[PDB]
């Protein structure tokens, strides 16, 4: 505070007496009959946001501290009354010009445009949502409805319907159909074209008249009736994604030409892309090829040939004359230069996977009969192909492993599209009082709870978009258990069962328990025992309530114990429940850390399968579970597949195959002459760090065969990747001109010295420290954000009534209006402040630390002492300037880590995100990340105040598009910054003058663009590229088997694989009789899924980005 | 090109000097047609596209993007002033072909490969100086094909500044008026 | 055909029609030289024109 502190109390009393608006307070403050009070009202409405007549709520800090500051200014060297600080001849006309201006208070951009204090907080009921659903409004018109009051529903519905009707008529007129004819040559004006919403599924394509003969493309079959059309998933969406890409490219070329011509000094890729698409759509000549002549130099990398291109450095030509820009993910030269000179530590050897084939071939060449006896069963020798000496018995481990691994990736590719579609129901789009990141966890929790219910009333509550997810998950979870109960379905008739407990029926969903919640409950109840008895009683209640639980427990108990006593049940039930409770309240075997631990050095955990002793007979305990399936399903799948394969191939449990290794090695004392590696790769325990690089390498290596046996997929893949590269290049060009720190780091010539390396290494250490500690659950985050509010101020009425732990409105309006964009900035600031805290704790400095932080955050003495002691205990800093942590698993399992994380988060949020306006910021000093965050925020604020965004918001009240458009630029710039910092750190150690050449090679803008696109979080979403595109390894695995003819193939069973109804291809029947080869559909679907949010199938986002870049300008180089 | 919002006046101007109409008759023709408006749908954003994508109309098919604004207005004015829907597609072509310049390929077949305007080619202030830029461009194209004996496998064109470019994006040239004038004076 | 006989030296306009008429494939439409039906057809329609 340190200011005012009197108008605050005055306004508190005024609001207690019952004054509503600005007019009443001001009129009491200054009577209207003495002095104006007309220009004294506008100066307050303009600098705060709230209009004059509108009501107030003086119980909110955002509406209290804002109004106090806008009054004291008007009551009361300095060149022209400067509000901001430093840290953040007169005859002709000059005398009149300066002497006449008057200073006024600064504007508030957020309040003026959106006005978020008029939004009501009402939770709609079921009938009030069914009315909206029955009315028939499209998903893009929910902007009008949200925030309204229960009294005015019908008028809002009428308004939405009227807007829909007007847009339908305009689309019938044929207004937004000029984009099909292209941009290059004759067509639309790229910077003067406004699209219409609602024509997503009509079905269009690109055909340019400048590259075809009129006989080849005859004419148009009219136009759609506009009342019947529909589209499928991915076969007719690529043709519109590319339509959006064309508009973006044309706009960028138009901007660059004007800048260049004005100053006096994006034209190849656009032309090449349009030529390719026109040639693809009408089956004509491809005019965008440049073949290799004779007598010209050529190279090769990983079996792929290429040659340079003249007049365009950084590009390359393939064998058939297809040109790829230097920023593509499939460029053979950029990966070569990386692996050669820039990043040798992550060499291709460090990211290479060969598969079971080469290991099998090496293993089969042995002399020891004991090893060969099991080798003949583990792997499938290539000496067959109608000539195999043996191996006829049936399936070995390899076959079952390949089949299951082939079906799972299709399952993932379908669950992604199923889930993504569910988040457009009116239930989720109209709730602005919750974070936008927890929707997926909400869906998974609700569905999983509904599955295990037996009554059925919970199933009746799900929305029409969750039933498909229900069906998919139920079917697969049943099929896996059905396989595990009878492993003789594959061909070996002497295999037993591995499922523990198989008498009764049900659906099993994996159980994984958290640890932070355990620590919080232990703190509140005071002892580890109280948790044990709470768990025991919450288990015992279900026995008494339900009959089926009683039957199951009684039958199992009587089978277990031959002695029968009617009195013995009251002891048997308790002596069975007690140890089960103790197994959770007094150890850490079932926690997430041990079960899902990243890397192991050898075979350490194969003795016991921790996923399957979480099962119980019983049926609150649900408060200690985790509902994040996107990370839990694949690991379960990998472990189970390994167990099934070993058991159905050999006839021995995994424990036996494990101890056989040591039994053999006990006789290996003598220096005589890979079973371990085979078992490790089969179980699913090999290191999988950086699998995305391998995923792209696979496609890069097998592209030619695809080009041979299919054509449309080839050109589709090419166009998608090129659009991605062009977007990355444009973003880097804009960011160079925008943000000063980017420019400072990108324009160096030699090695930096002395001071700056310490800051450059704190930047690196912050990310690791934040990643190792962040909670993995939502409720823990809510409670940790809740304590800090109670650490400053609240009342009894706040605890009662609504309030609720769900909290987004209590925050600033900046979070409400644009929620997706804020998380990146917050997550940067948190990592920023954590390193400063650590540095002060070690070295005892005072240049950054401030003692008001303890009072602002809400930390007492004991917590601070504990934090300081722990940091001093567990971390050391070297004279070089590098931080190291001695222990990692134990460090992240203490109560104090939560205190440290909470302090960092609250300080960062309160200091950087709360205070609006640039004249309201007070701070002692700013660090290396605070400047970056401030400059990015300044960029955003400039963007919102433009003309294009204001006109778009006025036309349609849709605020969901702006957040999606503006998240990408943050996602990419932040990705680039750490690459630059890492390069500067690495180049410091070269003693000779080689640093100049190294920096010349490393800091080219195209390399920055490549590393920005490959990194970041486009991936495939939460699932990942390693999972979405990881299914094409089968083609390589099957090629190398025979090479190191035939394959006439049995006739496909009459029921082909083209026709398979969804959600019924995944039960037990669908696994055993499917087709497990690769076709073009896999290529197209995986490639479209990987690039979904960057290149959508609507053109509004591209138009918004184009307008912003027009208004602000880009760096022209040269 | 500078003021493309009142192109009907230019249509009025052209016939008073090229054909020989006196103003009184065209004054009377507008007043007589005030009562009845044709408006048989027609004028919209749909009729224009399906009229501009027909191989029959050889001149309207190709059009610089800087001349769409006035062509529509000339077409609308003629359709309003008369009744024919096929005598309004011909006067537009006459106006367009009298304001622009066309280039052709060297083979036996004479498909057009470009279209530009007669002020991007002027060299001086003499109002008949547009006949030099055409010769310079022709010589440049003919001397550039011979330098690279593979351009014939793609499409060399003259796209409206005025550029020379392939279908591969590798070859790109720009035409600067001031340099041409400065060199021509010395020569 | 254009690589086989440069357009500037000798025609290559009536030498294209004689190949489109005797084979079936129009001039602009794409080819697939991996198929023997599209390969042996083209070899026979050129040797005649040379001699």
């Amino acid at each position: 505070e340190s200011g005012v502190r009197a108008l605050g109390k005055n306004l508190l009393s005024y609001g207690r007496q019952g004054y509503d608006s600005i007019e009443k307070i001001i009129n009491r403050w200054a009577p209207p009959n003495e002095n104006d009070t007309k220009a004294y009202i506008d100066s307050v409405v303009a600098a705060t946001g709230i209009p004059a007549t509108q009501s107030l709520d003086l119980s909110n800090q955002d509406t209290l501290s804002a109004l106090a500051q806008a009054i004291s200014f008007h009551e009361t060297i300095s060149p022209k009354t400067p509000p901001v600080s430093a840290n953040v001849v007169k005859n002709s006309m000059v005398g009149v010009a300066i002497r006449a201006g008057q200073t006024e208070d600064s504007l508030d951009v957020i309040g003026d445009v959106f006005n978020p204090t008029r939004w009501n907080n009402h939770k709609w009921t079921r009938e009030e949502l069914d009315q909206i659903r029955n009315a028939g409004v499209l998903p893009q018109y929910y902007g009008v409805i949200t925030g309204g009051s229960p009294q005015n529903l019908t008028e809002l519905i009428n308004l939405a319907l009227e807007n829909q009707k007007l847009d339908q008529e305009k689309a019938k007129a044929g207004t937004g159909a000029q984009l099909a004819a292209g941009v290059i040559g004759a067509g639309v004006d790229p910077l003067t074209y406004v699209p219409i919403a609602g024509q997503v599924g009509k079905g269009g394509k690109l055909v340019n008249k400048m590259f075809t003969v009129a006989a080849q493309s005859g004419a148009l079959a009219g136009v759609s009736e506009m009342a019947r059309t529909s589209v499928a998933g991915g076969d007719a969406h690529v043709a519109e994604a590319i339509l959006g890409g064309a508009l973006f490219g044309g706009g960028m070329t138009a901007i660059a030409d004007g800048l260049g011509r004005a100053l006096g000094r994006f034209a190849g890729p656009a032309t090449r892309l349009e030529a390719r698409e026109t040639a693809r759509n009408v089956d004509g000549q491809d005019l965008s090829r440049l073949p290799i002549q004779e007598g010209e130099q050529t190279f090769s990398h990983q079996g792929v040939k290429f040659a340079d291109v003249p007049n365009e450095p950084g590009s390359v030509r393939l064998e058939d004359g297809s040109i790829l820009i230097g920023e593509n993910p499939l460029n053979p030269k950029t990966r070569q230069v990386f692996d050669e000179v820039i990043e040798p530590e992550r060499a291709a050897a460090g990211v290479n996977l060969g598969g079971l084939t080469e290991i099998g071939l090496k293993l089969l060449r042995s002399e020891n009969p004991e090893i060969r006896g099991v080798a003949a069963d583990l792997v499938r020798s290539p000496t067959g192909m109608q000539s195999g000496a043996s191996g006829k018995i049936g399936t070995t481990a390899s076959d079952v492993f390949e089949r299951l691994r082939a079906v799972d990736h299709r399952f993932y590719n379908d669950i992604d599209d199923a889930v993504t579609e569910a988040l457009k129901d009116p239930y989720f789009q109209t709730a602005f009082w919750r974070d936008s990141g927890a929707f997926r966890q909400d869906i998974y929790q609700r569905v999983s709870m509904a599955i295990e219910d037996g009554s059925g009333n919970l199933k009746a509550e799900l929305t029409p978009g969750e039933l498909k997810v229900y069906d998919l998950l139920k079917n697969q979870f049943d099929a896996k258990r059905e396989m595990m109960e009878n492993p003789a379905m594959f061909g070996r008739p002497d295999a037993q069962s591995i499922f523990p407990g198989s008498r009764f029926k049900g659906t099993y969903v994996p159980h994984v328990y958290s640890s932070q919640m355990k620590e919080l409950y232990i703190k509140e109840l005071g002892s580890p025992e109280a948790l044990q008895e709470a768990i025991k009683k919450s288990w015992l209640t279900s026995y008494a309530s339900r009959p089926e639980v009683k039957k199951r427990v009684d039958e199992a108990l009587l089978e277990a114990d031959p002695t029968l006593t009617p009195e013995g049940l009251a002891a048997a039930v308790d002596k069975y429940a007690n140890d089960k409770a103790y197994g959770i309240s007094h150890t850490e075997q079932f926690e997430r850390s041990s079960v899902m631990e990243e890397n192991i050095n050898g075979l350490v955990g194969l003795e016991n399968n921790s996923f399957l002793e979480a099962r119980n007979l019983f049926d609150s305990v649900n408060n200690l579970r985790e509902w994040d399936m996107d990370k839990i399903v694949p690991a379960y799948n990998r472990r189970v597949n390994g167990d099934i394969a070993i058991m159905a191939g050999t006839g021995k449990t995994t424990k036996e195959m494990k101890d056989l290794v040591e039994t053999l090695m006990n006789k290996a004392g003598d220096d005589g002459k890979t079973l371990r590696d085979t078992l490790k790769i089969l179980t699913g325990r090999a290191r999988r760090d950086g699998a995305d690089d391998a995923a792209f390498a696979t496609v890069m290596r097998t592209m030619t065969d695809l080009a041979f046996f299919a054509k449309n997929a080839y050109m589709g893949v090419q166009n998608l990747t090129e659009i991605g590269g062009m977007l990355a290049r444009g973003n880097v060009r804009a960011m160079l001109h925008g943000v000063p720190m980017f420019r400072d780091l990108a324009f160096r010539n030699k090695k930096v010295g002395a001071s700056e390396i310490k800051d450059l290494h704190n930047v690196i250490f912050g990310k690791e420290l934040d990643d190792s500690i962040r909670p993995s659950k939502q409720d823990v985050i809510d409670r940790l954000r809740s304590y800090s509010d109670l650490g400053r101020g609240a009342a009894t009425a706040l605890g009662t009534a609504k309030y609720y732990t769900g909290e987004l409105a209590v925050r600033s309006p900046f979070t409400k209006v644009l929620n997706g964009t804020t998380n990146y900035l917050l997550d940067a600031g948190r990592q920023g402040f954590l390193s400063d805290i650590v540095e002060h704790s070690l070295t005892g400095s005072k240049r950054r630390f401030d003692d008001r932080w303890l009072k602002t955050a809400g930390i007492s003495d004991e917590q601070w002492k504990g934090i300081k002691s722990l940091i001093r205990e567990s971390v050391t800093r070297g004279p070089d300037g590098k931080y190291t942590i001695k222990d990692k698993k134990a460090f992240s399992q203490d109560q104090r880590a939560m205190d440290l994380w909470r302090m960092g988060d609250t300080i960062a949020d309160e200091t950087l995100l709360r205070p609006h306006k640039l004249s309201n910021m007070d701070a002692k000093a700013y660090g290396p990340i605070a400047k970056t965050v401030l400059q990015f925020k300044n960029f955003v604020i400039k963007s919102i105040n433009g003309r294009t965004m204001r006109t778009f918001y006025n036309a349609t009240k849709n605020n969901r598009a702006m957040d999606a458009a503006l998240s990408t630029v943050m996602s990419m710039g932040l990705a680039g910054m750490y690459y630059m910092a890492q390069a500067h750190i690495k180049a410091y150690a070269m003693q000779d003058g080689r640093d100049r050449e190294y920096l010349k090679q490393a800091l080219n803008p195209t390399m920055i663009g490549y590393a920005a696109l490959s990194r970041s979080s486009h991936l495939g979403g939460p699932l990942g590229v390693a999972n979405i595109l990881g299914g094409i390894a089968g083609y390589e695995d099957t090629k190398m088997l025979r090479s190191s003819v035939g394959n006439f193939l049995e006739q496909v069973p009459a029921f082909g694989y083209a026709a398979n109804v969804g959600a019924t291809a995944y039960n037990l029947a669908g696994y055993l009789k499917a087709d497990t080869r690769v076709n073009e559909r896999d290529y197209m679907t995986g490639m479209y899924n990987t690039f979904r949010e960057l290149v959508p199938n609507d053109p509004i986002t591209q138009k918004l980005l184009l307008g912003t870049f027009e208004e602000q300008g880009i760096h022209i180089k040269d | 090109a500078l003021y493309p919002d009142q192109a009907q006046l230019f249509s009025t101007f052209d016939q008073m000097d090229k054909i020989g109409l006196d103003p009184q008759t065209m004054i009377e023709a507008d007043k007589q047609a005030a009562s009845q408006s044709r408006e048989m749908r027609m004028e919209s954003d749909k009729a224009w596209q399906e009229l501009k994508n027909d191989s029959r109309n050889k001149d309207l098919s190709r059009l610089p993007t800087s001349l769409d604004a006035s062509a529509r207005k000339v077409w609308d004015s003629w359709y309003y002033r008369t009744g024919n829907a096929d005598a309004a597609t011909q006067q537009t072509q006459r106006w367009l072909n009298e304001n622009t310049v066309t280039f052709q390929s060297e083979g036996s077949d004479g498909k057009s490969i470009g279209m530009v305007s007669k002020h991007q080619l002027m060299v001086g202030d003499n109002p008949e100086s547009w006949q030099v830029g055409r010769d310079i461009i022709d010589t440049a194209r003919k001397q550039l094909i011979k330098a690279n004996p593979w351009v014939v496998n793609s499409q060399l064109s003259v796209v409206e500044s005025i550029f020379l470019q392939d279908a591969t994006g590798t070859i790109r040239i720009r035409y600067d008026k001031e340099l041409v004038g400065k060199l021509y004076r010395e020569q």
